[PDB]
């Protein structure tokens, strides 16, 4: 309920960034994206371990 | 000017107990524990003859980390020329080894062993203070090599805070070599274990097969060659800190001298006055020749053109022994004329320092008694080649997705190989785009 | 009645105060025994304003020296009088330099510069009363710039009403260890120029140009090069330190020369150029020997005698000679210049001709004074920053301690003020 | 809408048995290799229920 | 909503629950460098969800 | 105390945005380097006000 | 000083008839019944001469009590190799021997003479006024072993009230004896023998062992050698009492700057200076080696690295013969540099005691004229290794559960096997854990135990 409402808000609180310069935030940009995927999906499986 | 090395992999084990056989034969440490200049065992700890701690009552051993997985190297290793004294209670070695390859032993079969030797480096942590990095001997595919780098420098890097260290890549030879994936686990070494460091120099054996068959006329391409030369450069690297001379300059001192940014990191080490019995014997010494041998192709570890290397800095090291009369001659026979293409906006101050006290030749080797050290430890903005070439095999061996299903089921995914792919070709298209001359 | 204090800093800073203090021993002969060699008996006020008072005409400096590098103090200290030293001097440890800025500014020097500032509060009441301030400070090493800087800021909170003396070194593209030292410069006289009173140009590749081009000396070495700039030093500094008639005390220099108090760069020269080694060991008259006063090119700084501004000068003789020639060297001199004609300056008349018995010669001829050459010497200086910073290069090194960006930037504000204020009184 | 999934996943949480101190020193690695089999099959379908739902 | 996005990063700062100090100091010390990648990471990505609505 | 807590963060966001990001020169540059710190000391605010209050 | 000397056990009786033969032999008592040089008959009176005094007959007889059910080591120590010399009448043999089980000798095997014991106690116990505590010489599981100084350390704490209960408890090497349940009564030691003493000691029979199949090189690996190397220790240590002098460094401040804590209570002992009988051919006198190997593991009992125990206290002690003036001549040799890593709350320097008059030799055995001596012993946080080796022993046994049913229907319990088992842990964490530098509670924002 409210969990999968906090994991898919925080899934759409991950935007995909305009991609403009001269390639250096780039790769930067990509690891966010992976890693903060990788600790929203920890708190997803943390939450329905309790549970 | 205290510091404790870690070696893993199995060439970083042979080069470790080398060069430490190396510094024991030249300070004077023999086997029966004592240095005989003075009266304390073991050892000793006064300003450069500090690689050393007060274990027993006065007892002194040479500290240092030997890591490997194959338990069979550390046994050879104890049965060599240095046979005892090394340590009896750190040796720490698996069982089954990860057999040529990265994922298992960093991933799987690593992470029981991780904390082990974790705990190790702590309680060698809690002897004394003196620090000054590290020195990591590591290769790419030689024992266990990028699986226990590629998870111990971030676990230094988070565990111990932001402490400055040092490593030693073993940049392969695909003559002598022994895997064929060497490309991928060469790739992953680069994205992880250089993002996460502080200073570090890769050593070619494609480049010491150049200069063993291609200038010094010697036909025996084994890795005790590659040892003993391993252990003569650095032992003339460390020379600065184990013995005092003019500019007897901390490591630290080195490091905050040479790194101009974490992706602008390494350097090209510049040390071929090659010599053995025949290049020693009835040969005079002078300082115009080593020094104009230096710029040229075949001098480096990484092949470089001397027109199309910049030198971003042009450091050097001197083992000096005679004089600081005849370098402070040269600074002006050799290092003042020079009008060399360079780097566009950057300063072109050339810097020397000579180290004093001379640090005792290989006894029983091959090379005869030599004086002078020539190690200019510049660097170069186009070796982003030396890696291109790489990603270029990479790239060839890589759209056919081979030996990819070794390295699926250990933890990574395809998103792994091509972050890496990524990483190197940003390094590389920074170079071309910033590091190599631009406006 | 009349105290000056010894605080030293750096890693040349600390050796040319050796030789400095040795080659103004040279004269006076202060032994570290006790035999109490007396220069002169007559001189006990002008002992006491820098050998001051321990025991029964025991007279020793305030000696205080503070650097994490022990060898080069370990080593002046078996000099010709290199003993006679309090034993407070040694507050230091083992911490190590390695050129690092940020360990002399931010980190490493705020946990050890507060027993320097114990020490010199609890040695400054220890006379009669307190005058002025010393250092000799530099810019080679990398430790030593952060802690001047913080020193001088320390002693502004705690002694405002006090005048302090800061030597200091200029960086050179000549004689480098390391090459950071625009950031060694850039950031160190940017808040020196509002934090003390007075300061020198004594430079580097200048005062290297002058030891090698137009004097011919086979020693490029620290020892020559410490005995020149001691010698030049000693010859300004004899002024403040033997008052005979003339040579006006410590806020009075600052008076007399300081408009706009930000523009205390005066550039210390030297007329005759004696050095050890090719060497002229005749009787040094007034006028031919003299006529080495007013040439730009003859001097610690770069300078010209038609591209440069001259707003104060001073002479201080130690010979026993006459003044008429004297004066009319310095009327030739100061009215040949059409650029000098400016509507600033009216009177600099200021020559000392006291009779004070040298080291190995038997007179002098000092030149103390500003110009508009301390701009193209800071010029340059912002050209070898524009060479190391327009990519923000090296900046890694130092900015993971306590620094960021924006003190840089108002550093460049400071330095385009400094620019356009000099500009400004060019065009004038 | 997956407060169900996350029980299957419980499910398979619920799937793995005790390590076995009745169990051969060869066997109970059996039991932790196709333990870590599986949740690498399961790690692969959390990213397919994370990123195809999202869309 | 900024009321839904604080609240809700505090939910998942309850989700870092009070440990398990049992054990020996090998595993506290286990449980220190998980609590460090916790930590780490939480305050990580709790700057950057600020960062991504204002800061 | 908690919707002081939210109602602040709200107020941070409020009555200070980055002010208009054109200056006549590179220094805008230089004051959008002042605002990311500023940012980031406010990144630094948000994590003392729910850590160092309700935790 | 006139304390009560204990002696039970296979290794008690043992190292008993022997250590006080040595004395015999030291204080002169020659096998005719009476010393030739002091004509005082048994013993003299003494400040040394102390040990001997009159109890008996009239005749100061040695003063030892000898009991353990034990028949065989009662047998051999009545008819040995001196019948006389001990006390004449007051040895009473042992009816049913425990043979290698203490379970039996706490609570069924035992009890007949801990009557007995406590009349030879109370009679030896209302002599002379001069008690500083009690020379137990403790044993484990060999005869009765810990079952009677159990039950007289339980009963001399709760009826004697608190006197100091010096204990030799030996923890022997499993090689040379023949028992395997020893960690059972070894960690019922902490239970029953610890808390309510008040000063132990410690001596170990694996170095010497090890040193006398590889370094010493003495065809001898049984307890015979280990008597005749423990014989030499505990006449050093009892030279305190036995040399009086201008440099006596006696039990008095000793017993002080040993234990500084309640489970502190654990020493450690680094004597081997030793020079054997193979090399009695008049070697090298070395004042030198013998300060430059005291922290290798040669003279250490237990093999642990000084590089890791912390050390709250040290107790130097150099009993040599030479000079009284050679205390300062050998000050001034190797303690400037002692660059030793210590508790950041604890002294630095170190106690000197010598014994300048030279002693009577010890002949038939492995030993040459030894004059002097080094021993560095203390309170040292490296017995951690030890005692967690001895854990891993009964946790593995405990996971095995061998000899259980023998050790529960006599009078034990499995919580009360719990409850040794924390008192162990206790003794741990007073050594593991709080006797590490606890400097970490000053204060850091991490995440740390606040």
């Amino acid at each position: 309920l409210k969990a999968v409402r906090l994991i898919k808000f925080l899934y759409q609180s991950n935007p995909p960034p305009n991609p403009e310069g001269t390639r250096q935030a780039r790769r930067n940009r990509r690891r966010r994206w992976r890693e903060r995927q990788r600790q929203i999906h920890s708190i997803s499986e943390r939450i329905l371990s309790t549970y | 000017r205290e510091c404790i090395s870690i070696h893993v992999g199995q060439a970083g084990v042979q080069i470790g107990n080398a060069c430490w056989e190396l510094y024991c034969l030249e300070h004077g440490i023999q086997p029966d524990g004592q240095m005989p200049s003075d009266k304390t065992i073991g050892g000793g700890d006064d300003s450069f003859n500090t690689f050393f701690s007060e274990t027993g009552a006065g007892k002194h051993v040479p500290r240092a980390v030997f890591v490997d997985l194959e338990p069979t190297v550390i046994d050879e290793v104890r049965t060599g020329t240095y046979r005892q004294l090394f340590h009896p209670e750190q040796l720490i070695t698996g069982k089954e080894d990860a057999a040529n390859n990265y994922a298992r032993g960093h991933y799987t079969i690593g992470k029981e062993i991780i904390d082990l030797v974790l705990d190790r480096i702590r309680k060698l942590a809690d002897q004394c203070t003196g620090l000054q990095g590290f020195s990591v001997f590591h290769s790419f595919g030689g024992g266990t090599g990028s699986g226990f780098t590629s998870l111990l420098m971030e676990r230094l890097s988070v565990d111990y805070g932001k402490k400055s260290k040092l490593e030693f890549s073993i940049y392969p030879a695909p003559q002598v070599s022994t895997a064929v994936v060497e490309p991928y686990n060469s790739i992953l070494t680069t994205h992880t274990t250089l993002e996460h460091s502080d200073c570090a120099f890769m050593v070619d054996n494609e480049a010491i097969y150049d200069i063993c068959r291609r200038n010094l006329d010697i036909e025996r391409p084994t890795y005790t060659n590659l040892n003993r030369l391993i252990g003569q450069i650095v032992s003339s690297i460390t020379a600065s800190l184990r013995f005092d001379g003019a500019l007897n300059v901390d490591l630290t001192e080195f490091q905050t001298n040479l790194v101009p940014y974490p992706r602008a990191h390494f350097p090209l080490a510049t040390y071929a006055p090659v010599i053995s019995a025949e290049k020693a014997y009835h040969e005079q010494l002078s300082v115009a020749e080593i020094t104009n041998a230096c710029f040229e192709p075949a001098n480096q570890m990484v092949k470089c053109d001397p027109r199309h290397g910049k030198y971003m800095a042009c450091c050097l090291l001197y083992r000096g022994d005679v004089v600081p009369k005849d370098v402070n001659a040269a600074i002006a026979t050799i290092k003042t004329k020079r009008t060399i293409q360079f780097v566009d906006w950057c300063p072109t101050g050339f810097k020397v320092g000579i180290n004093y006290e001379p640090p005792t030749v290989v006894p029983g080797g091959d090379l005869a008694k030599v004086q002078r050290a020539v190690c200019m430890l510049s660097n170069t903005t186009a070796i982003a080649e030396a890696w291109a070439r790489l990603d270029h095999k990479f790239d060839l061996m890589y759209a056919k997705r081979a030996f990819v299903h070794w390295y699926v089921g250990e933890g990574m995914e395809e998103g792994e190989f091509s972050e890496a792919r990524e990483d190197m070709a940003a390094l590389e298209k920074d170079y071309e785009e910033v590091g190599v001359d631009s406006v | 009645m009349r105290e000056i204090v010894h605080i030293q800093a750096g890693q040349c800073g600390n050796q040319i105060g050796a030789k400095f203090w040795e080659v103004i021993s040279d004269e006076h002969g202060i032994d570290p025994t006790g035999s109490y060699h007396g220069d002169s008996d007559l001189q006990l006020e002008r002992i006491n304003v820098y050998y001051n008072e321990a025991a029964g005409n025991k007279y020793v400096p305030r000696a205080i020296l503070v650097d994490l590098e022990p060898g080069t103090m370990d080593s002046v200290r078996s000099g010709p009088f290199g003993q006679i030293f309090r034993p407070d001097n040694f507050v230091f440890g083992q911490s190590g330099a390695g050129n690092n800025w940020a360990k002399g500014h931010y980190t490493e020097g705020a946990e050890l510069v507060d027993s320097v500032l114990d020490v010199v509060r609890k040695e400054s009441e220890s006379c009669d009363c307190l005058q002025g301030f010393q250092l000799t400070h530099s810019l080679g090493g990398g430790t030593g710039s952060g802690m001047g800087t913080l020193l001088i800021s320390k002693i502004r909170e705690e002694y405002p009403d006090r005048i302090m003396n800061t030597f200091s070194v200029v960086p050179s593209p000549k004689v480098s260890d390391t090459v950071v030292e625009p950031y060694n410069a850039t950031l160190s006289v940017h808040q020196l120029v509002e934090n003390t009173d007075e300061t020198y140009c004594i430079d580097n590749e200048a005062l290297y140009d002058i030891c090698f081009r137009t004097l011919k000396l086979t020693t490029p070495t620290y020892g020559d090069l410490n005995h020149l700039v001691s010698a030049t030093m000693s010859g300004v500094t004899t002024c403040l330190r033997f008052p005979g008639q003339l040579n006006a005390d410590l806020r009075k220099l600052a008076v007399n020369m300081v408009p706009f108090p930000r523009l205390h760069f005066f550039m210390p020269g030297f007329a005759p150029l004696t050095s050890r080694g090719s060497q002229q060991y005749r009787a040094l008259t007034v006028p031919e020997l003299t006529q080495q006063m007013f040439d730009a090119k003859n001097m610690m700084a770069a300078c010209d005698p038609r591209h440069g501004r001259y707003l104060t000068v001073a002479a201080v003789f130690r010979g026993r000679m006459s003044m008429k020639e004297v004066d009319e060297q310095m009327l030739n001199v100061q009215n040949k210049n059409s650029s000098y004609f400016v509507e600033w300056i009216p009177n600099n008349v200021k020559t000392a001709v006291c009779d004070i018995p040298p080291r190995g010669l038997k007179m002098s001829a000092t030149f103390i004074g500003n110009s508009t050459a301390i701009q193209e010497l800071f010029k340059r200086i912002s050209e070898q920053f524009t060479a190391m910073f327009r990519r923000k290069a090296f900046l890694h090194w130092y900015t993971g301690e306590g620094m960021d960006e924006m003190e840089f930037t108002e550093a460049e504000s400071n330095m385009n003020d400094l620019v356009s204020e000099y500009q400004q009184y060019q065009d004038a």
